[PDB]
RNA sequence: CGAUGUUGGAUCAGGACACCCAAAUGGUGCAACCGCUAUUAAAGGUUCGUUUGUUCAACGAUUAAAGUCCUACGUGAUCUGAG
């Protein structure tokens, strides 16, 4: 079974001109947090319970579920949103992953959908925003290779949260056959960018980066 | 305000630019040396250093060759990224290009002109500037130095 | 809006004759080693890039000559001659181009 | 004479740059480690600790932001501000600066040799030092003076405090009136002609001037302030790093003067603060590798519960 | 981010609240200093050609982290007193509003379910 | 009168104090809470809407308060043009 390391993301620093020393610091610490508090793997469209200290609850404890939409941040700062519908109520938290009121965080379900970031459920049909609230966690083989599921979704009739539909958000995972006409399509298409593709100077580079903050863990766990 | 910008702006638009430098690169690939405007000359050094490296990651590389594809106009010429720039670039990681001053043009525009180059080419040489010679007074001083940390050491 | 009077020339004298609009003297100019022209110092000097340019239209001219035409570029390294001159081992297996003049004092031969 | 102009590289062959370079940075490390003994050489009297005294400053660049948090479950975001090289220049005595408070003169990070001026250099020269890049002077009761020539680092303040960080904002150029001072401009649709950000009337019809003080559009940004009643939160005693709360008035990067808060509610707050300023040397004890303020959840915790 | 005239849904059981109309609710007047209502603030609101009081329960701007945020304008309807002229809300509120017990005491009693 | 372009808005306001708010006080047919008066004080403040071209005015909701005025009924070589 063939390993390829996964790194949170949230430890690739930004583009900016930042010193590295920066981003050294924060990730020691983040490293020290990551002793205490057990940060899993997951990505976009996997499905997460967290567990928070709440002081105005009964038990002060406070349990949320749901499916995450979107992370983003670097360094300590970096947050995952979580979207679950109660009642017929869209609900959606954003979670800081080094916030110290965090108490635990469980991966119900561990898995990868065609985007991203998903923003869209915000506009699907209530069903892809909903799940049990009690639902128990599912166990895989890591050979599997992180499953991508592959779903395309229903929408609301537009107007839509964003337009979804346009060339800069690359969405593969929303069914538009059935919600616009070829003409709204072609319509979309006027704002393509292709050049971008092929920038070249526009892409970011990593893998020494990379490689230095991975020796960097090893070399947390071994202490 | 313009803070950290590294792109400048050219031709019609973000896309314009992009053809801009589209045919200054083809040109590159051809002549291998070229003479143009020192800003767009500027502006495309990055993009014909990083070619090189789209060129080592070999022909058979799909993500190497749609770029070379795009990048490179006249298609006769990728072969040639791939077959002869790419191999005469080995062990050097980011050495490919040589980038002078000219004089300013001699049109009445007068622009500010330079020359653009890759390395190892067949050509005439550029007249380079030279570093002084060893044998100068300010430099034989400095040698003087230098013989006394390695006699004090 | 429209000029009240006319300015004098004493005072249109203070604004042109104004150190600011003056030309200002160029101090890193200097001589360039090799033909004694004038260059600035942070520029390639103009007469002998003029030599190299002429040369290298000509070696290009020649070598499109080699080319039947505009597509044809070739797969191989190229090496450029002159007169009293053969492809060694190590340039071998290269497009070569013929020139007539002797290979000029400046181009080495390498 | 048309006497030409020259720079330090501009005769030396590609053989004596490398060799100029080592001289350079050797000679620079040589000098720095050299003045790395404060207490051991010829320490000015210490004094005790007298009621209306004022510390030594520094000179810090700002790093970065990042966020803290609080045991109460407060998010914070703080500045990183690092103290790279800082070493006090010279000093000025009470009756020769502002005949109320002596002066001393703060140097911040390294820079190169060659681009300075030879006045300056001289200056360096008969100091010690590798020059600096900003300096700045500080006012300070003689009972605080240091002895030029003397390293400053970040443990010189205490987490829980309040500091005064004055630096360049950052330059954003000439501006109109909206960006530069607020004004609301013209609406933009309602038939408006080529209005909709000009300043609108700027005076008044008798006046028959505009007054010296009318808001107008100019530059904008690069200039110098001040932020106050700043709590330091953290120390990083390896890297001399301080954590400060908030922002810090300048871009990233860039270099910063602190000092204690001269805010009145924090006045005689320096009791309790290692005062001439602090020596590494002397105590001949390590600090930790971090100070914290005892408000802080640290790195490596009990992940708080409430109860 | 609630403020003049905007469209609000009234999520507890009411007389004014369930019952349909022609014009939707609306928000009148934010009791804040501030334009902008928030959660847990006070606000004015024209239903059925009334004016009525009514609490912020919930919003779609984002706000600070780990707070709840809500595909919804939701708000309780409220008389002169605190007291809130619903028997029971519904669906979800911030956990946020206990905070402040002393004024919506009465309110909280009322609420199902916390998120 | 060989032109000193005119109402109300917009923008930006400069000023007076004959003070609407904020501060300090005297008197009360001032117990307290409110108020009604008078003195001193002009650094800073003085809301958002429905209808009117409107300034006024009426009305809804508020505010610590929603001041009175002067500045070519401030301000069209900055805008508006409903009148
Ligand atoms: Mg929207
Ligand atoms: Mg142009
Ligand atoms: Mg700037
Ligand atoms: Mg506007
Ligand atoms: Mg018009
Ligand atoms: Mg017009
Ligand atoms: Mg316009
Ligand atoms: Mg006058
Ligand atoms: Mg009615
Ligand atoms: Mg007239
Ligand atoms: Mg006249
Ligand atoms: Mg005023
Ligand atoms: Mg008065
Ligand atoms: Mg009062
Ligand atoms: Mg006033
Ligand atoms: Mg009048
Ligand atoms: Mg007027
Ligand atoms: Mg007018
Ligand atoms: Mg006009
Ligand atoms: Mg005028
Ligand atoms: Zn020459």
């Amino acid at each position: 079974r063939p390993e390829t390391r996964f790194l949170s993301p949230e430890f690739i620093p930004p583009r900016g001109r930042t010193n590295p020393l920066k981003f050294q610091i924060e990730r020691k610490d983040m490293l020290e947090r990551r002793k205490i508090l057990h940060i899993p793997e997951f990505y976009v469209g996997s499905i997460l319970r967290v567990t928070t200290a709440d002081p105005y609850a009964s038990a002060k404890t406070s349990q949320f579920l749901g499916i995450c939409i979107q992370r983003s941040g670097s360094g300590l700062g970096a947050t995952f949103i979580l979207r679950n519908t109660i009642e017929g109520q869209g609900v959606e938290i954003c979670f800081e992953l080094y916030n110290p009121r965090i108490q635990e965080i469980q991966v119900v379900k561990l898995e990868k959908r065609l985007d991203n970031s998903l923003l869209y459920l915000r506009d699907a049909l209530p069903e892809y925003s909903t799940f049990d609230v009690n639902m128990k966690p599912i166990t895989q083989e890591f050979n599997q290779e992180v499953p991508v599921n592959q779903l395309k979704v229903k929408m609301k009739p537009k107007p839509w949260s964003k337009r979804w539909e346009r060339p800069k958000f690359n969405i593969k995972g929303i069914r538009f056959d059935l919600c616009l006409t070829e003409e709204q399509m072609r319509e979309a298409q006027k704002w393509s960018q292709p050049w971008l593709e092929f920038d070249m100077m526009r892409e970011y580079d990593t893998s020494k980066i990379e490689a230095a903050i991975w020796d960097e863990i090893e070399a947390s766990k071994n202490s | 305000i313009s803070h950290g910008r590294v792109f400048r702006r050219l031709g019609l638009g973000p896309e314009s630019r992009i053809h801009l430098l589209q045919n200054l690169l083809t040109g590159l690939v051809r002549h291998e040396r070229i003479e143009a405007s020192w800003a767009r000359v500027d502006e495309l050094r990055g993009y014909a250093e990083k070619l090189i490296d789209y060129g080592k990651l070999g022909d058979t590389n799909e993500r190497a060759m749609r770029m070379a594809d795009f990048w490179l106009t006249e298609k006769d010429l990728i072969p040639k990224l791939f077959q002869v720039l790419a191999p005469r670039f080995q062990g050097q990681n980011g050495g490919y290009t040589r980038m002078l001053q000219i004089p300013n043009r001699n049109e009445q525009d007068r622009a500010k002109m330079a020359v653009i180059e890759y390395k190892g080419n067949c050509l005439p040489p550029l007249p380079l500037p030279r570093r002084d010679s060893n044998l100068t007074l300010l430099n034989q001083l400095l040698q003087g130095l230098r013989q006394d940390q390695e006699a004090s050491s | 809006a429209a000029p009240k009077n006319r300015r004098s020339i004493e005072v249109n004298r203070c604004r042109r004759r104004n150190p600011q609009k003056l030309i200002k003297v160029k101090n890193n100019i200097d001589v360039c080693p090799e033909c004694g022209h004038l260059k600035q110092k942070h520029i390639l000097c103009g007469y002998c890039y003029e030599k190299v340019r002429k040369e290298t239209a000509e070696i290009r001219r020649q070598m499109g000559k080699q080319e039947g035409g505009p597509f044809r570029a070739p797969t191989t390294e190229t090496v450029v001659l002159y007169s009293g001159e053969t492809p060694s081992e190590q340039d071998q297996g290269k497009r070569i181009i013929e020139r007539e003049r002797k290979r000029p004092s400046w181009f080495t031969q390498n | 004479h048309g006497k030409s102009v020259t720079w330090w590289d501009e005769h030396l062959s590609e053989e004596n740059v490398p060799f100029v370079k080592q001289l350079v940075s050797d000679e620079n490390k040589a000098q720095l480690a050299s003045k790395l003994c404060p207490l051991k050489d010829e320490p000015w009297p210490i004094h005790p600790w007298e009621p209306g005294s004022s510390r030594v400053g520094l000179i810090a660049l700002k790093l970065g932001m990042m966020p803290l948090w609080t045991k109460d479950g407060q998010k914070h975001v703080v500045t990183l501000l690092q103290v790279q090289d800082c070493h006090v220049l010279k000093y000025t005595p009470k009756e020769n600066h502002n005949g109320r408070m002596a002066a001393l003169t703060v140097g911040g990070k390294t820079v190169s040799h060659f681009h300075k001026s030879a006045s300056i250099l001289e200056f360096y020269q008969e100091l010690g030092l590798p020059p600096k890049q900003k300096v700045k002077i500080f006012n300070v009761t003689e009972n605080a003076v240091i002895k030029p020539g003397t390293p400053l680092y970040a443990a010189h303040f205490r987490p829980g405090q309040y500091v005064d960080v004055t630096a360049k904002t950052i330059g954003k150029g000439f501006q109109g009136v909206m960006r530069r001072w607020g004004f609301k401009g013209q609406p933009a649709t309602h038939g408006q002609t080529k209005t909709h950000r000009r300043p609108g009337a700027i005076s008044t019809g008798d006046v028959a001037r505009v007054w010296p003080g009318t808001k107008m559009p100019g530059q904008l940004g690069n200039i110098d302030r001040t932020a106050f009643g700043l709590k330091v939160w953290r120390i990083n005693t390896k890297h001399n790093i301080i954590y400060v709360n908030g922002s810090v008035p300048g871009h990233k990067n860039c270099l910063v003067k602190i000092k204690d808060s001269k805010l009145p509610a924090y006045k005689d707050f320096c009791k309790n603060l290692p005062f001439p300023t602090y020596f590494p040397d002397g105590d001949e004890e390590a600090l930790p590798e971090d100070l914290y303020d005892e408000n802080v959840c640290q790195p490596g915790a009990p992940s708080i519960t409430f109860t | 981010a609630i403020q003049k005239m905007t469209r609000v849904r009234v999520v507890d059981n009411s007389a004014l609240g369930t019952t349909p109309y022609h014009r939707p609710p609306r928000c009148i007047h934010v009791y804040n200093k501030t334009g902008v209502g928030k959660v847990g603030d006070r606000i004015l609101l024209a239903i059925r050609g009334q004016k009525k009081k009514a609490l912020i329960v919930g919003h779609r701007m984002p706000g600070p982290r780990m707070t709840p945020r809500f595909d919804s304008n939701n708000v309780v309807l409220l008389e002169d007193n605190g007291n809130p002229v619903g028997t029971r809300i519904k669906t979800p509120i911030p956990s946020s509003l206990r905070q402040r017990e002393g004024e919506f005491s009465k309110v909280l009693a009322i609420a199902q379910n916390f998120v």
